[PDB]
């Protein structure tokens, strides 16, 4: 699991830098719209994972 | 044998009760159910499901090419690859089925830009993993099989997982999403 | 800030960021011809499913 | 809540079933008796002097 672990972490640190170099928002307001598209996301892993 | 003689299996053979392989058959009959939440419809979920072999094949090849068998150690290492692969697929199919209900886009639309957005994380995650698990696909001291049995089913996996996930997953998306 | 993906600069990541930003695109749209004719993957499937 | 499940009526059935499933599953693995064990435990010593 030194991986599923990593692609929970990497899939949220990327997905804001990726919103900031497309929308061009402040770090905070993107890490918010970003997490808004991966809410229910971490709910099929958390479910399917188990 | 002569009447009056009979037999019994003991210990390493008796085991145990109970014990059935339909565990995974009830697992797989609820990973449907979980996705039917995430992705609004009953018809969609198949998009991530169909992934699952694109993962095992490479891991099986990697074991068969190294000449190591179906352990528990390979067997768990399979299950990490069946989920890591299907996690990545969950993100692709999510972004797609959102950057067309939020944005409101055409029928094919950014199923492409879904795979575009996600290609950067999917690549560096699997790069890190295959790199971190490297020395434990050779290592060969103590646990020279134990540790070696762990990596080979991942090595072969995350190789087959990502290098097919990019391609087959939007096939699986568009095929199915049209079909109903 | 909007648009930015650092395509060239001082360190050996200018070398790289242009390199990955090249590699992405050369195999971004290669789904295109694939998705039009699904069939030649949809039964390449069964070759790997078996 | 109920408005949210009218908003997502699919989650609804995969909560009903996810219950019925991993509940009715319990009825495969549940002790069946008559009345629960109410009578107080009793140890008996026995011996025999021929």
């Amino acid at each position: 699991a030194i991986g599923l672990l990593v692609d929970d972490a990497i899939v949220v640190v990327e997905n804001v830098e990726r919103v900031m170099a497309e929308e061009g928002l402040p770090p905070k307001e993107a890490t918010r719209k970003s997490m808004g598209q991966i809410q229910g996301a971490l709910v099929g892993i958390a479910m399917v994972l188990s | 044998l002569p009447t009056g003689v009979g037999y019994d299996w003991t210990g390493m053979s008796y085991q145990e009760r109970s014990g059935a392989p339909s565990l995974y058959a009830i697992s797989l009959i609820v990973v449907f159910l979980c996705l039917a939440a995430l992705y609004e419809s009953w018809s969609i979920p198949f998009s991530v499901m169909l992934v699952v072999p694109l993962g095992v094949i490479g891991a099986l090849l990697a074991a068969t090419f190294r000449g190591l068998t179906n352990d528990v150690y390979f067997q768990v290492g399979l299950l990490t690859t069946i989920g890591l692969s299907a996690k990545n697929a969950i993100l692709i199919v999510e972004f797609a089925k959102d950057l067309m209900d939020k944005e409101g886009k055409g029928l094919i639309e950014a199923t492409l830009d879904a795979v575009r957005m996600r290609l950067r994380p999917i690549l560096m995650t699997s790069l890190a993993f295959i790199l971190g698990v490297m020395p434990l696909v050779i290592s060969t001291g103590a646990g020279s099989g134990a540790q070696n049995a762990v990596g080979t089913g991942v090595m072969g996996g995350m190789v087959t997982a990502t290098v097919l996930a990019i391609f087959f997953v939007p096939v699986f998306f568009v095929v199915v999403r049209r079909r109903f | 800030a909007k648009g930015d993906h650092g395509e060239g600069k001082k360190g050996f990541f200018g070398w790289f960021n242009r390199m990955f930003e090249k590699s992405t695109h050369h195999y971004t749209d290669s789904v295109g011809g694939i998705l039009r004719s699904t069939g030649r993957y949809l039964v390449l499937y069964l070759i790997i499913v078996v | 809540m109920p408005n949210f499940f009218i908003d997502r009526p699919i989650f609804a059935w995969v909560i009903a079933i996810i219950i019925m499933l991993a509940g009715g599953l319990a009825i495969l693995k549940l002790p069946v008796a008559q009345y629960p064990t109410i009578a107080p435990p009793a140890v008996t010593i026995s011996a025999s002097y021929p």
